[PDB]
RNA sequence: GCCCGGAUAGCUCAGUCGGUAGAGCAGGGGAUUCCGUAUCCCCGUGUCCUUGGUUCGAUUCCGAGUCCGGGCACCA
RNA sequence: UUGACUGGGGCGGUACACCUGUCAAACGGUAACGCAGGUGUCCUAAGGCGAGCUCAGGGAGGACAGAAACCUCCCGUGGAGCAGAAGGGCAAAAGCUCGCUUGAUCUUGAUUUUCAGUACGAAUACAGACCGUGAAAGCGGGGCCUCACGAUCCUUCUGA
RNA sequence: CUCUCGCCCACGCAGUUUUAUCCGGUAAAGCGAAUGAUUAGAGGUCUUGGGGCCGAAACGAUCUCAACCUAUUCUCAAACUUUAAAUGGGUAAGAAGCCCGGCUCGCUGGCGUGGAGCCGGGGUGGAAUGCGAGUGCCUAGUGGGCCACUUUUGGUAAGC
RNA sequence: GUCUACGGCCAUACCACCCUGAACGCGCCCGAUCUCGUCUGAUCUCGGAAGCUAAGCAGGGUCGGGCCUGGUUAGUACUUGGAUGGGAGACCGCCUGGGAAUACCGGGUGCUGUAGGCU
């Protein structure tokens, strides 16, 4: 496995796993939440974001030892389920080995110079969402020291930005209380479901 | 011995040295891929206006 | 209360399913004959599956269809020797019903060895005067939500007429 | 709990046509009787628009144009009470007198009803009608029975003979005339002489006079209701034939006779239905709060 | 290297759009194409029969010859350092009407007719259109109000 | 240090028809005979390499990882 | 006498004639031993016309009968099929079944595609015969379209 | 060589803009829109796959994982797409134009219909800016290219 | 104020459910002796006119689903041209001109042509 410095900074237009390229292996990530997923919506208050400074390419296997370095750190203070880590992007582009060699020049040259796939990288854009907690308030500095350590095992720069938001809904949360207890939202698990004031009046009915 | 395939580099430039130029459509195109039975009464039409017309033609102008 | 809205008998259609085509099928066709006094159909297949000894196109069972004032005296001939039961299960959600039989001489048809024995599936669609328009070929439409006949609504039915056992086990 | 079935089917769904999903047209012969070679650039192309129904049957010449057909003159069968024909408005022969009641009044209108006379007496022979040198030309028309499955004696051919007869130029064959018997290739002109002068449904109420007359008044009940019988049925389309190809001109009365206005319903607001809902939304409000605190 | 072939590079352009797929409507067929008609090509994907190319797609020519189902149309095309009247039977599904002089067509029937109006009344109209000029000297009026203050707002993520 | 087929009972091996894990050597228990040899029969023993996908169905198909052996080998 | 291309040549391969998607940067054009594939066929119907019908699938029922036989009803915008590689197209259809047929014939030019604006090949719009089908409008001079092929010289057969 | 400007309007043309009018599927965006991938919980229950008991036994009775569905949610696509730019491409911006009168046709054909053609007559100032054009013959050299913005393909990269 | 026949544009016209429908019409309907077609007068074809608006059809309704239209999103994302701009690069900001898409919010829900009849 070459260097990451080779599959960094995105060059080639997207390579996906399809029926085009059939020859590609599994990432080291298959797992993506790894807290207590069976929490609801008011058991984690605030969430806390790693954002990307750059646009390149983190790999599948550096987002493996990412999400365990902050699972092994939030079970040591914040304790085992008592958090909700989530691992946003997912490992897409397929990169390719130019495998020579297969000491001598008698394979080829740079003859037959398109390569075999050789693994999984996640393409991320300047301002995108790598890996997101969810905790307590009362646990808001372990937050940053988990994303602290977490960010050693990427390239390029990350800042660590505490959202405005109730956790991993899209609303935020200085109104969320004020605005889940009359109608307009309803829990189901880990997210929120906004109900309009538009649908049949039969569900209405079913509210109340 | 291996060379260079095939550009488009520098023709620009030259087929506007002198100018790439409309057609110059002429008044009166030609009748060519024009339908044949259109065409062969056309000149019916055209072989006998000079010959049965022009008594009765000049008096109505 | 309700005037030229009547479940009557629409057609009734029969089949025999034999695994084969040759002679087996050939006789079954002269059972299905003497039942109804119109020639069978032949189907045929078109899943050669290979373990049920079935190839496409080879003649896999005949069948019929039968309307008005005999559909309802062929249907009471195979209600007499399920004996005028049924079950909740034998109806479906568009209403119409089907028991099915065995020993096909249980029903009017007297025995040969030569020939040999089948058994029916007596399958009846039920209807209303209006559902014609829905197989018409120049305005055809669908039939409304209030005019379309449902389970509850044939298995009402089947107890009025014929004074039938629906045995909700 | 069963199947995914559909849910975002109405996102993509493509509807044919309001005439296609009406169920009237096809638009795969349309498309192929109405236009025209366009090197002819303006003369319409002309139809036969036969349609039959329950109780009636339509009579109509139409050419397309870019904004909707233009229907050249109409000739219906609930007229037709007013030649003779009183009664039995679908028959074959009320198709052969309301064709030839379209024959002579299309050219009643251009002008050519001296000329181009058509066939006087009725044979059922395959007549065909030519341009005589010197007048005007024969009406060309071409049929379409629509949607209608155009077997052999089909009444739709009925209405083509007698827009024939009247001097319409037609493209036809007599393979589809009742009279063709089809495992031979003769075509019986005395059968569909017959055919045409609804004898053979004057034998079938000789079939139920002399069998059973009970049956006789429930069929053919408004025949009985006025005066017909079998007898006078084969002069009474020969009376009626010499009626319409002398006044095609179809009147018309003159309308007006009323003065009203109103049968069904207006669209409702948006105010009237956006305090539809709170209404609804007190109404339930005052059962939750009143019926649940008592 | 490039397989030159007929109908190569219309994997979207010879399509109907979406969902105006079905069969044809019958006022494309019931248009008058006379010569000198100016008609522009835009093919379809339903017909086979009389696509022109996909080098005529979205151009614009003239009429020179009418026929039962298609036309003869005389275009333009760009070959490497010439264009070239060049003449394509195509049929009729396949173009429509240029609406690209029929705004000439206008501002030539009326302003016919608004010159000899200024002989029956004596004027200089000056029929001839002009660009847009630069802009009057206007007025604008804060009645009541005084102007709004906006600055610009602080960041933040 | 690149490629071709294989990962299975104590071993070893075939087949894992898209529907059971079955020959055989080693041990166990019988039967056999005057007693043993050989024999003959029965009982034991299968994550059918790990995970994922494809039908009331996959160890069996498809391809990912790991392993084991077996290999393409120029003039300079 | 001992082919060429070729990240030296050899070995390999065909990028040597052709087709689809992409590359290709929203007209067209555009390269590499760039990517994913295909071609040297097959068809008297899988050609031509007309008619009738609706597909994959799913649900609920029905002797054996079960995930899979056949029968019936319902829903079903193409989720199927159209010989095949892909893409485009197609629903009283271009699909499925049936009924007649040979227009897959005879002949002159024009045009498009490749392009030098040459040729072959393929294609298009006609025109003139002679036909087929259909009630008719019409449609048809091979395959729903994009591929499926070949000069001079010589041989051979046919024609007045 | 054919001509145009020499002294209230240029014949004409344009690597340009404007005025309209078409064309297109890239950037972006989208997938609680189709195709193809893909993470998480919630709710519901036809069920089978498997467990927990009242129990000789009873789809008599009571839970769990799953599966199925429903409403959401995380993440994508050179060979996916409803939507969809900027730059771009075509045409038009008058006298070869417009209107009227008549007549030839063997084409078309209810029709002094339709369409072409021919003759005659009437009214020229018809976006901005710049500029002299049109046309033929003869013809050499060239047919190894290289670099840089920006856009992109193969490659770990390269003064590849 | 609607309908029928034939149409144009092809969802503002569709889909699901629910109410109403005077009069003419369209239909359901009632029958197989001929025309014709079937396993089956169901379809198709043919003869009717005792019933019925039950259905289709037509109007209306639904804090309806789609569809159409406009806001927000957003001068955002992208982009033409420019710089001896920044930064190790990846990328970024400015100048000059253009300029979207969804979530979210609102408003709409067939328009008409020729011929004919009811009112
Ligand atoms: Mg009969
Ligand atoms: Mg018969
Ligand atoms: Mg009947
Ligand atoms: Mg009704
Ligand atoms: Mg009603
Ligand atoms: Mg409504
Ligand atoms: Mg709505
Ligand atoms: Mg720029």
């Amino acid at each position: 496995r070459r260097p990451a410095r080779c599959y960094r900074y995105c060059k080639n237009k997207p390579y996906p796993k399809s029926r085009f390229c059939r020859g590609v292996p599994d990432a080291k990530i298959r797992i993506f939440d790894l807290g207590r997923k069976k929490a609801k919506v008011d058991e984690f208050p605030l969430c806390g974001h790693m954002v990307s400074d750059e646009y390149e390419q983190l790999s599948s296997e550096a987002l493996e030892a990412a999400r365990i370095c902050a699972n092994k750190y939030m079970v040591k203070s914040c304790g085992k389920d008592g958090f909700h880590i989530r691992v946003r992007l997912h490992p897409f582009h397929v990169i390719r080995i130019n495998k020579m060699l297969s000491a001598d020049r008698l394979q080829t040259g740079m003859r037959g110079a398109f390569g075999k796939p050789q693994g999984t990288v996640a393409r991320v854009h300047i301002g995108q969402v790598i890996m997101s907690i969810r905790t307590k308030l009362q646990n808001k500095e372990h937050v940053i020291e988990a994303l602290r350590r977490a960010k050693f095992k990427f390239p390029g720069r990350q800042k660590i930005h505490i959202s405005k938001k109730w956790g991993f809904t899209k609303f935020n949360a200085d109104e969320f209380e004020d605005m889940v207890a009359e109608k307009r939202l309803i829990p189901d698990g880990c997210g929120v479901k906004y109900i309009p004031n538009r649908g049949p009046l039969d569900k209405w009915r079913a509210l109340h | 011995a291996k060379s260079k395939n095939h550009t488009t580099h520098n023709q620009s430039r030259k087929w506007h040295r002198n100018g790439i130029k409309k057609p110059r459509s002429q008044r009166y195109e030609s009748l060519k891929g024009v339908d044949p039975k259109f065409l062969r009464n056309m000149r019916f039409a055209k072989k006998h206006n000079k010959k049965g017309l022009k008594k009765m033609q000049a008096n109505n102008a | 209360e309700n005037p030229m809205r009547e479940l009557r008998i629409r057609k009734l259609c029969l089949n025999i399913c034999v695994g084969e085509s040759g002679d087996r099928l050939t006789r079954a066709a002269k059972v299905l004959e003497q039942l109804t006094g119109q020639t069978p159909v032949f189907s045929k297949a078109r899943y050669t599956v290979r373990s049920f000894g079935i190839r496409r196109n080879e003649k896999i069972a005949v069948h019929c269809t039968v309307r008005g004032a005999k559909a309802e005296e062929i249907l009471e001939k195979g209600l007499k020797v399920r004996e005028y039961e049924l079950r909740k299960n034998n109806f479906s959600d568009t209403g119409n019903f089907g028991f099915g039989i065995q020993e096909h001489i249980d029903l009017g048809i007297k025995y040969d060895p030569s020939i040999g024995i089948y058994g029916l599936d007596f399958y009846v669609v039920l209807g209303r005067p209006g559902f014609s328009i829905a197989d018409k070929k120049r305005r055809t439409g669908c039939i409304g939500a209030k005019h379309r006949i449902s389970k509850e609504e044939a298995m009402r039915w089947f107890q009025q007429k014929y004074d039938g056992i629906i045995l909700p086990g | 709990v069963k199947v995914v079935k559909n849910k975002a089917y109405f996102k993509r769904y493509q509807v044919k046509f309001r005439r296609r999903r009406e169920g009237k047209t096809d638009y795969y012969a349309r498309k192929r009787l109405v236009i025209q070679d366009k090197n002819k650039y303006n003369t319409p192309k002309y139809r036969m628009i036969v349609r039959v129904t329950n109780r009636d049957i339509i009579c109509q010449i139409a050419y397309a144009r870019i904004e909707g057909d233009m229907i050249v003159c109409a000739a219906y069968a609930h007229e037709l009470p007013k030649y003779g024909v009183k009664v039995g408005l679908t028959n074959y022969a009320a198709a052969y007198c309301t064709g030839l009641l379209l024959a002579r009044r299309l050219l009643n209108r251009f002008g050519m009803d001296k000329i181009y006379e058509g066939q006087v007496e009725v044979t059922g022979d395959e007549y065909n009608v030519e341009s005589i040198d010197g007048q005007p030309g024969a009406f060309t028309c071409y049929l379409d029975a629509g949607l209608a499955r155009t077997t052999t004696g089909n009444k739709v051919f009925g209405a083509l003979k007698g827009a024939v007869d009247g001097g319409l130029s037609i493209p036809h064959s007599t393979k589809r005339f009742p009279g063709y018997d089809s495992e031979s290739k003769e075509f019986n002109a005395e059968v569909h002489r017959k055919h045409i002068m609804g004898q053979n449904v004057a034998d079938y109420m000789r079939y139920l006079m002399e069998e059973d007359e009970d049956a006789y008044k429930k069929q053919f009940s408004q025949y009985i209701k006025n005066s017909v019988t079998p007898d006078m049925m084969e002069e009474m389309y020969k009376k009626a034939h010499a009626a319409i190809r002398e006044n095609p001109v179809y009147e018309k009365k003159p309308k007006k006779e009323v003065k009203k206005k109103r049968w069904n319903r207006p669209k409702m607001s948006l105010a009237q239905k956006k305090d539809r809902v709170a209404q609804k939304k007190a109404s339930f409000l005052r059962a939750q709060e009143r019926a649940a605190e008592s | 290297t490039n397989t030159k072939g007929k109908r190569r590079g219309t994997r979207y352009m010879f399509s109907r759009p979406f969902r105006k797929h079905g069969v044809v409507p019958l006022a494309t067929y019931m248009r008058i194409y006379k010569k000198g008609d100016i008609v522009d090509i835009k093919g379809m994907g339903t017909v086979q029969k009389g696509m022109p190319h996909k080098c005529y797609h979205g151009k614009t020519g003239r009429v020179y010859n009418v026929t039962q189902h298609a036309v003869g149309i005389v275009v333009n095309k760009q070959v490497k350092g010439k264009i070239l009247a060049k003449r394509i039977n195509v049929r009729i599904e396949h173009i429509k009407h240029s609406k690209s002089r029929d705004s000439f067509l206008k501002r030539v029937k009326e302003n016919d007719q608004k010159k000899k109006e200024a002989k029956e009344k004596g004027t200089w109209v000056q029929l001839k259109r002009q660009p847009a000029p630069p802009r009057e000297a206007h007025f604008v009026r804060t009645n009541g109000k005084e102007p709004e203050l906006l600055e610009p707002i602080p960041y933040e993520f």
